[PDB]
RNA sequence: UUCAUCUAGACAGCCGGACGGUGGCCAUGGAAGUCGGAAUCCGCUAAGGAGUGUGUAACAACUCACCGGCCGAAUGAACUA
RNA sequence: GUGAACAGCCUCUAGUUGAUAGAAUAAUGUAGAUAAGGGAAGUCGGCAAAAUAGAUCCGUAACUUCGGGAUAAGGAUUGGC
RNA sequence: CUCUUAAGGUAGCCAAAUGCCUCGUCAUCUAAUUAGUGACGCGCAUGAAUGGAUUAACGAGAUUCCCACUGUCCCUAUCUA
RNA sequence: GCAGUCAAGCGUUCAUAGCGACAUUGCUUUUUGAUUCUUCGAUGUCGGCUCUUCCUAUCAUACCGAAGCAGAAUUCGGUAAGCGUUGGAUUGUUCACCCACUAAUAGGGAACGUGAGCUGGGUUUAGACCGUCGUGAGACAGGUUAGUUUUACCCUACUGAUGAAUGUUACCGCAAUAGUAAUUGAACUUAGUACGAGAGGAACAGUUCAUUCGGAUAAUUGGUUUUUGCGGCUGUCUGAUCAGGCAUUGCCGCGAAGCUACCAUCCGCUGGAUUAUGGCUGAACGCCUCUAAGUCAGAAUCCAUGCUAGAACGCGGUGAUUUC
């Protein structure tokens, strides 16, 4: 349900939280749907719902894993139109394992492909791309 | 010990020796399965690489994010001028293969693929098919009875035919020159079409077609002699690592007490026979047609020559080949275009292009202009002139 | 196929040509290749920088 | 090797019957041949177990032991190596 | 000369121009560097490297043997005319 | 209440560079911690100038976390001598 | 450690769907012992990293048989090692444990593979501290901290690279043999359908993508900069200017070319024969029977197609073959 995008976001990465959850940032330990190979980190792109755990926030948040969705990247990547594009940051919204959101509004623009992704995101997101 | 870490192997043993090929052009190993019923055709066409462009065009793609949408796609496109055919070669089969019974030349051949049997052309008499062409005397009878022997023979037939380099910007000046399988029925009629041809050219047009799948035989861009890291995609090895770490840290197991085929070495790495099929055909320009890069959409009268030319090669003044994608081998390089050896179904195949535009932009750095006109236009009078 | 601008230095981006940088406040901005992009993010004044167009208008070139 | 069946008709095969006392005694919430214990009877009998299985909650209803119709010369079982 | 400076860097006097050379520019090295996005996920371990850095002004916590800690932390400025 | 010693480990301190069991138990730190820290203590086998406990400052000592930072890594690429 | 045989029992009924006591037969050498045969004029002694290959007692993927298989999920089993089998916190650790992704996170061997490949955290010299023990020197499968990891230019093997000889030389070919490669998932749809009281809930055909892998390629984007290409800047030197030297590439911005990145793009074939299995006809054995004769379909398997190399002692076609 969407071509490939750069992967910006390996495991360990640190972006913004984008929604008005209560957190402030989300810390990538997973990606959905991410392969296996020795060494290689998981990593994840616009769009991509990861496992993640919030650093910093409200305390009811943070301690504890729960699922996000990358609405921005950062690190460039091609749509099939030939356009290489970046967002200022990276950044995401936390969600339940079925993509819903567990906050109700994004600050910031958001990723097309994200958008077209996740309707949740779509629905409760202002500026695309 | 087991490996206590599955990953696969670095590279492909199907793709060895990894050593350079023993021809700058690559062999044609398998050409299309013969279909004896429609008419005399070549298999392949010879061409000249000159570079890669970008081109526009509307994807036609059924259930895709991209359907109807636009789609930027980089383009090879191959310089090919009319190939000469100047030969016939008659294969019987026999329990030991296929084997050549014999070869009847043209009576005239041009001093471009004359070349090609010279190592110093510039100091030699040029005897070369000096008495051969004497078998065209009066009446060409031994020619006849040589044609009439792979008539009653020779369940293969393919063509000998040269490149014109005289027409690229090439400075090579020798012409390549290919065996080329005829399909097509009629063994007789193939041998027909091959003596109808000799002298005469063959042009692109009639081998290839829009939106065909085809397939490209080169010897890649070579590399010279590469460690595993970059020859096998190996890993690195860490920072602290005496005596260097661009290297394969266990080379073999104890036993067997040798070192195996299958461990990455260094050693030569490019300049590989290689084929790729599925490229498929985005255009099939002429040389004489300006508006050569145009469209039915962009209508700027020009051709597909980049500004200031193709980087490396030149002009394109020839009937091109535009193919999606890439293909093996550099710019300059000799390439065999042929057909696809099976009937593609896959609606990647079967789609029909419709080129929006074509870049031609300078590839000598970050172009900015299409032509010199539209260059003009924006940039306004310059001190020099314009 | 449209051709786009460059919002540092007004050249014509062709498609597949350059990058596009979208800022925080979701502001879109097209460049035709890494020097306009690195004078943008090095924060250059495309009006200071004597080869753009906003240049060129601001001190009549051209015209 | 041993024990059996067999022109008074064997084995296999196809087809017909497979009953009555009787829902035998006990129990069971219900148990009728068939969840169990015990008793293994009698008549009609060519023949039919107080029941070989399927089946019901119990019925029912199919099915087999058992005996017959057809065929016609061999056949079955348990062992040994 | 710059500069706080016998620092580093350049120069005057004086001295030397001595290290086997020539041609190429593969791999792997030794030494020096850079790197999108992520930022220690590498590794026993931040090893190595990076980041910081001068001066002026502001601001400076716990603790303390009251002497320190302290350049704490954290900021701002710097050219030329 | 016993047996018992020269005296029976006091003030303190601890799974500590001293605790076998043991990756002790609880808490904190993390998504996850045989690590670190704070507690607990019938402590194999802690403890008083064989110095006990603590300590500002200092340390090319050992260790954990955080911020910054980065080619340590994802995942390698390129340049120079 | 793994696997059988029997079958009292479990499995509401029911020994064998799945299990299985009392016994009993084996296999394996990735456990640990036992032994002391080899090595004490020395086979570098943990673990990890890296990399190749092998085994199958198969975790996943392919095709299947069975079920206490309605669907979904799962379980048992067959052919199967073709293909994959991960990222992390703690620990030197092997092992373990948890977090997490995944189709799955199977077990192993290769001198407990792999130190002239690395590393050196541990162990296992010499320094030092503690606890217990010892009168003591000192001991401690107890703890703690510090502690030089040498040599390849030889032979072979491997990777690439030349090459005498076949009248010479040149071009075009053939193909023995050797290698071989693709992989797995998701979504849409089928279809909220089959199935199911319901809850739930498939699959084949079709479509778009993606994972892992591989082979190229540089149009674009990004990285790289001695293009020392342009510009800027500091310090000094050339009387000033212009233009330059030096600062071991002085530094900074941009930077073409080249190289290059799942950091970029493209491409990765279709036939036959089979395994398991399910069948046909059909005896043996008047019936039955996939099997005995014969035969059909059929797996990620095999062999071909295709792809790489081209035997330097395999071969063919073809051109020209020296006036002196
Ligand atoms: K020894
Ligand atoms: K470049
Ligand atoms: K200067
Ligand atoms: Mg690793
Ligand atoms: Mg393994
Ligand atoms: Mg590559
Ligand atoms: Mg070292
Ligand atoms: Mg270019
Ligand atoms: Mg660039
Ligand atoms: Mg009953
Ligand atoms: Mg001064
Ligand atoms: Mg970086
Ligand atoms: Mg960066
Ligand atoms: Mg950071
Ligand atoms: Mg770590
Ligand atoms: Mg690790
Ligand atoms: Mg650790
Ligand atoms: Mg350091
Ligand atoms: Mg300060
Ligand atoms: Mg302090
Ligand atoms: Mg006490
Ligand atoms: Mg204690
Ligand atoms: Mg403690
Ligand atoms: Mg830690
Ligand atoms: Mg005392
Ligand atoms: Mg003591
Ligand atoms: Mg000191
Ligand atoms: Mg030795
Ligand atoms: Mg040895
Ligand atoms: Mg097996
Ligand atoms: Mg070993
Ligand atoms: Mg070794
Ligand atoms: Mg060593
Ligand atoms: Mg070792
Ligand atoms: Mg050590
Ligand atoms: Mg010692
Ligand atoms: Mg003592
Ligand atoms: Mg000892
Ligand atoms: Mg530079
Ligand atoms: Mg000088
Ligand atoms: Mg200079
Ligand atoms: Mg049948
Ligand atoms: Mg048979
Ligand atoms: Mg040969």
């Amino acid at each position: 349900t969407k071509f490939r995008i750069s992967l910006g976001l390996p495991v360990g990465a640190i972006m913004n939280c984008a929604d008005n959850s209560g957190a402030r940032n989300l810390y990538i330990i997973a990606v959905k749907g991410s392969g296996s190979r020795l060494n290689r980190l998981p990593a994840a792109s616009l769009g991509d719902m990861v496992m993640a755990t919030v650093k910093k926030g409200k305390p009811e948040l943070r301690k504890k894993v729960m699922p996000a969705i990358v609405v921005r990247q950062a690190k460039s990547w091609r749509r099939r139109d030939g356009v290489f594009l970046y967002f200022e940051d990276n950044a995401g919204v936390i969600a339940n394992p079925k993509g819903e959101m567990k906050g109700s509004a994004i600050t910031g623009p958001v990723g097309k492909e994200c958008a077209d992704l996740w309707p949740r995101v779509a629905s409760n997101s202002g500026v695309v791309v | 010990s087991h490996r206590k870490y599955e990953a696969p192997r670095h590279g492909h043993l199907g793709f060895l020796p990894r050593k350079r090929a023993a021809s700058i052009r690559a062999r044609v190993k398998a050409f299309p399965k013969d279909d004896r019923s429609k008419p005399v055709a070549l298999t392949s066409f010879l061409g000249y690489k000159a570079g890669m462009t970008t081109i526009v065009r509307d994807l036609d793609r059924p259930g895709s994010k991209f359907h109807k949408r636009e789609v930027v796609e980089a383009v090879t496109v191959v310089d090919t001028p009319p190939v000469v055919v100047v030969g016939v070669v008659g294969y019987v089969e026999t329990p030991r293969g296929l084997r050549s019974l014999t070869t009847v030349w043209a009576e005239h051949l041009s001093d471009e693929v004359k070349r090609r049997f010279y190592k110093n052309w510039y100091k030699s008499k040029k005897k070369a098919f000096t008495k051969y062409s004497a078998k065209y005397a009066q009446d060409g009878a031994g020619i006849e009875r040589e044609l009439a022997r792979i008539k009653k023979y020779a369940s293969v037939v393919r063509v000998l035919v040269h490149t014109q380099i005289r027409k690229t910007p090439l400075a090579q000046k020798k012409a390549h020159l290919a065996e080329i399988q005829l399909n097509g029925g009629s063994i007789s009629e193939k041998v027909d079409w091959a003596r109808e041809h000799f002298e005469k050219t063959v042009a692109v047009d009639s081998v290839f077609e829009q939106n065909e799948m085809i397939d490209a035989i080169a010897v890649t861009k070579g590399h010279g002699f590469e460690g595993v890291t970059h020859r096998w995609g190996t890993k690195k090895l860490p920072r602290k690592t005496h005596r260097g770490l661009r290297k394969v840290a266990c080379i073999g197991a104890w036993h067997p007490a040798h070192v195996m085929w299958s461990v990455a070495r260094a050693g030569q790495r490019g300049y590989h026979s290689r084929t790729s099929i599925n490229h498929k055909i985005y255009r099939v320009g002429k040389g004489d047609d300006e508006a050569n890069g145009a469209t039915s959409f962009d209508r700027t009268k020009k051709t597909i020559t980049p500004m200031g030319g193709f980087v490396h090669y030149g002009e394109i003044k020839n009937d091109f080949i535009m193919v999606k994608g890439c293909i093996p081998g550099n710019r300059k390089r000799i390439v065999t275009l042929r057909k696809s050896l099976y009937t593609n179904t896959s609606r990647k195949a079967l789609e029909e292009v419709s080129l929006k535009w074509i870049d031609t932009a300078s590839k000598f750095g970050k172009g900015r202009f299409q032509t010199p006109a539209e260059k003009h236009a924006f940039m306004g009078t310059l001190k020099k002139d314009l | 196929m449209k051709v786009e601008i460059d919002s540092f230095s007004g050249a014509k981006i062709y498609p597949g040509r350059g990058t596009l940088f979208v800022r925080g406040d979701s502001k879109i901005f097209r460049f035709q290749n890494s020097k306009s992009a690195s004078l943008f993010k090095q924060r250059k004044n495309p009006r200071r920088i004597a080869w753009t167009v906003l240049f060129r208008k601001h001190h009549k070139k051209g015209i």
